[PDB]
DNA sequence: GATGTATATATCTGACACGTGCCTGGAGACTAGGGAGTAATCCCCTTGGCGGTTAAAACGCGGGGGACAGCGCGTACGTGCGTTTAAGCGGTGCTAGAGCTGTCTACGACCAATTGAGCGGATTTGCATAACAAAGTCTCC
DNA sequence: GGAGACTTTGTTATGCAAATCCGCTCAATTGGTCGTAGACAGCTCTAGCACCGCTTAAACGCACGTACGCGCTGTCCCCCGCGTTTTAACCGCCAAGGGGATTACTCCCTAGTCTCCAGGCACGTGTCAGATATATACATC
């Protein structure tokens, strides 16, 4: 894996951004078993952490296309349907604030 | 007193504002001039208000000694 | 209250249509399009309703409406949730 | 008191005259995208003249109105 | 009163993708949604699987198949690597 | 001077494609959800967020029809749509 | 080996419907499937309604919910009126 | 209804199927934490109310064609043609169930 | 002879009304094994299994059909062609 | 190894099924198209039948992971089991 | 008149409906401990109204572009017919692997004490925008 | 006869919302004990694979003719775009008060345990409703 980490909170083991604590207090809660294995919440925040990163990529591109600093509603839905494999995965995922994609079709021109 | 320093601050906005357009310095060069010397950067805006005296007095105070050296330098 | 799905007018019809890349709109698409949103609003109004009600409030909150789109397979993003 | 002209602006009115004098009755849009576009790709070196007259007409200015306050209003 | 979110993990993943690049009120609370909805459906999978199998533990090895059956193509293949990278890390010394 | 039919049906799409804003005016709407409302129950107040979820929603749903609209009706050849085009996707989509 | 399935309760309902008429093992595999499914949405629902509103226990209320969000048209309303009277009369019973 | 002398629930609730299982599978299954009394019971009826709808109309289609058992064919048409099952089984796919009798008129001579 | 679409409602009327799988079950069921083997080698099923998928498969392609069928009408057509089934399956949203 | 058992869905077939859809006419294109969308389902199905196979460490894909791979993308199938 | 489908008989078969005896999950009665219900308090957000500005909707008109109906070719589909292939059935046999049980240990729940990461509420600070220098040409009040 | 629109870049000021800081709380981290869920080994014996040979129903190829798809022309409806009139949305501000959230008590309901025993299930009998085959007549093309 990743070379070190020597911080006590499980996130700095881990090597993760995200938090690791909280993941495995909201897996004990909303019965979806009765036990919660040691790895579940470390597996499952790094998961959460890498399709979080790959979102916010390619929305600071989008932005950067528009020549701007920041990530608003638009960027995220042209970075999430410019992308087939988001698309699907948010596919039915209405985005307050995204808009559309400007597609015309040739016929009408 | 905070006339006594209102009036200092007052002056030494001014002073800086002088030796600024004297020189040919714009806002910019204010802000990333600061960024070089200490490691804080200030965008034009900042060095606006602060010239504008739109900032609180513990603002003003603070950022002073840097803009003392920005002055010097 | 009565009447008010007249609120919907030409013009919001249009500018919808347009958005989607409609170049061409009969006479008739402004009948049919108030028929087919005053339908999804009902059932989403219902559901969200009876949620707010099980609940025992009288007010109906952001969260009744997205749970009520949900259950349509609309996940909503944005409004809490 | 007008402000003090910046260094595309000492340069665009070298050039705009110049544009007027060679092409007289073309209309200022047309002169002003070319100028725009010129400067846009102009060195440092060829800016630094028009940069150093900025520089001095702002101190000269400031020197003339001490007291100037630019007051933009909506 | 006190509401939580993943609002101050979203801006530290920001920051190592782009550095300079910042979001807004609106950005932030789409990204709070987006994360709740895959944080349920992945345990939700999960949750059946462990039904299924008729076990009572989720275990690292439910919540990989659950990535596999809900992310497609090779985002579900990276996200396996990761994960599998962060167990590992965690558990050795 | 006079533009051609269809030019400014052209520049609209790429307008209202390019913004993001709500389409339909919003004291109308609000009527409208109330109105229904009413007839489920009487006496309900909703929440401000509650009646700019439903917009968001419904513009959302009425947009994604108008396009599957509109390819209907260029399968039929047809630039026009018509009634007929919105029940052919309505029907097609399952609802 | 041991499994469960509700074959004796359908049949038990058919003869009261129609009880001269006899069902083939597929139709009762079919019956079986749909009680399954239904029993589940139901449960499912009901699960998610205690957790919104912040419960632990599955009441009758939420079940008499549950139904009238999966159920359609009168089916709702004569599967609630049904609900009710079991109800009722378990209790004095 | 007027009584019950037995020592089932079901008997009690007037119902023909098991409330002691429905319990059961409630508590099992991680639906919650707790299974109030009356939920098996409410649940029990409804099921049953919903077995025997189908079952009459399936009944009436084997009379229909003439049959006098219920096979997996009746059971897709009593679905079928009736809308308020079909909704709530909109999705379901019958194993040997076939399928309704349409033809387009545009088809016809 | 029968003039043309005389057999074709005939057999509409035939196949409707009967409820048995048309695919013949040993080439769907080498089919369904090809496409495992792509994905885990060694594999192995029982026989309700590959039941399973054939009606599901059947059931899927038989409502495509109908969709498809739609469209061709719509177009004002009775043969159906490769441009309805892909305008049934991108409403859909496949 | 097996190959090219996608020609095992005859022409036939395809009309068959093309027929108790109430398709009267038939275009000589719509027998390829047919068996490309053939393929697609059926590979979705199975490799999630394959996945809940392999999670539970069996080698034999039962009835049931067939089930739940046709569940999970709304398509609910009664008479298998449930 | 020719080609298909439903209906009047006789026989038997796989499939169902019934009855024993053996558990093993369902029901009854106690107890304890938390959860859900009640009443009383605060105060946040909702409804409702008011007048004024003006941006969007409604209306009419005329003109062009597109929907629609009708016609005529030509080829791509259906329908027969005879030959060929491979499915389907039954039979024999082998053995991998599903499904079960029984020991035993590493794993996660639970508790109680401790402590730093994260929460809200202030407070600093940057983005995003827009006004204006010069100058000549053209438009409208 | 005079203002202002129109264009270019770069430096200044300005509204609002986003990034950063403080102090305190309380959810996350140690560390230890307990009990049982699941890993592992070994056994039975189900049911899934493989091959062979025969019948025979379905698939395959090819010839023929015509019903349908496609392109073209021409007519008349009806939707677009413009400019003018009218209408109701939107903006601020204000007050009133109803319902949502919080807190602190109280009592009832459900989990858990233990006991008892009859309703449900594999297994073996016993009877028949509709398929399979023949022969008659009418429905549809």
């Amino acid at each position: 894996g990743k070379a070190r980490a020597k911080a006590k909170t499980r996130s700095s083991r881990a090597g993760l951004q995200f938090p690791v604590g909280r993941v495995h207090r909201l897996l004990r809660k909303g019965n979806y078993s009765e036990r919660v294995g040691a790895g579940a919440p470390v597996y499952l925040a790094a998961v959460l952490e890498y399709l979080t990163a790959e979102i916010l990529e390619l929305a600071g591109n989008a932005a950067r296309d528009n020549k701007k600093t920041r990530i608003i509603p638009r960027h995220l839905q042209l970075a999430i349907r410019n992308d087939e494999e988001l698309n699907k995965l948010l596919g039915r995922v209405t985005i307050a604030q995204g808009g559309v994609l400007p597609n015309i079709q040739a016929v009408l021109l | 007193d905070i006339k006594a320093l209102q009036k200092e601050l007052e002056q030494f906005a001014k002073l800086l504002k002088q030796k600024r357009i004297t020189l040919g310095y714009t806002q910019a060069d204010v802000g990333l001039t600061l960024g070089v010397l200490f490691g804080k950067v200030f965008s034009q805006t900042t060095i606006c208000r602060f010239e504008a005296l739109q900032l609180s007095f513990k603002n003003m105070c603070k950022l002073r000694p840097l803009l003392q050296k920005w002055v010097e330098e | 209250l009565r009447d008010n799905i007249q609120g919907i007018t030409k013009p919001a019809i249009r500018r919808l249509a347009r958005r989607g890349g409609v170049k061409r709109i009969s006479g008739l698409i402004y009948e049919e399009t108030r028929g087919v949103l005053k339908v999804f609003l009902e059932n989403v109004i219902r559901d969200a309703v009876t949620y707010t009600e099980h609940a025992k409030r009288k007010t109906v909150t952001a969260m009744d409406v997205v749970y009520a789109l949900k259950r349509q397979g609309r996940t909503l993003y944005g409004f809490g949730g | 008191v007008k402000r003090p002209m910046n260094a595309f602006m000492v340069w665009s009115r070298g050039q705009r005259r110049k544009m007027a004098q060679e092409n007289p009755k073309m209309h200022n849009s047309e002169i002003s995208k070319r100028l725009g576009a010129e400067w846009k790709l102009l060195s440092e070196t060829e800016k630094r003249p028009f940069i150093d007259e900025a520089k001095r007409l702002r101190a000269l200015h400031m020197k003339e109105h001490p007291d100037y306050k630019y007051r933009p209003r909506r | 009163s006190r509401k939580e979110s993943y609002s101050i993990y979203v801006y530290k993943v920001l920051k190592q993708v782009h550095p300079d690049t910042g979001i807004s009120s609106k950005a932030m609370g789409i990204m709070n949604s987006f994360v709740n909805d895959i944080f349920e459906r992945i345990a939700g999978e999960a949750s059946r699987l462990a039904h299924y199998n008729k076990r009572s533990t989720i275990t690292s090895r439910e919540i990989q198949t659950a990535v596999r059956l809900l992310l497609p193509g090779e985002l579900a293949k990276h996200a396996v690597s990761e994960g599998t990278k962060a167990v590992t890390k965690y558990t050795s010394a | 001077h006079r533009y051609r039919p269809g030019t400014v049906a052209l520049r609209e799409i790429r307008r209202y494609q390019k913004s993001t804003e709500l389409l339909i005016r919003k004291l109308p709407f609000q009527r409208l959800v109330r109105e229904i409302a009413q007839d489920f129950k009487t006496d309900l107040r909703f929440q401000s967020s509650a009646v700019m979820a439903l917009q968001e929603a419904c513009e959302a749903y009425l947009v994604g029809l108008f396009e599957d609209t509109n390819l209907c009706a260029i399968h039929a050849k047809r630039v026009t749509i018509m009634p007929k085009d919105i029940q052919l996707a309505r029907r097609i989509r399952g609802e």
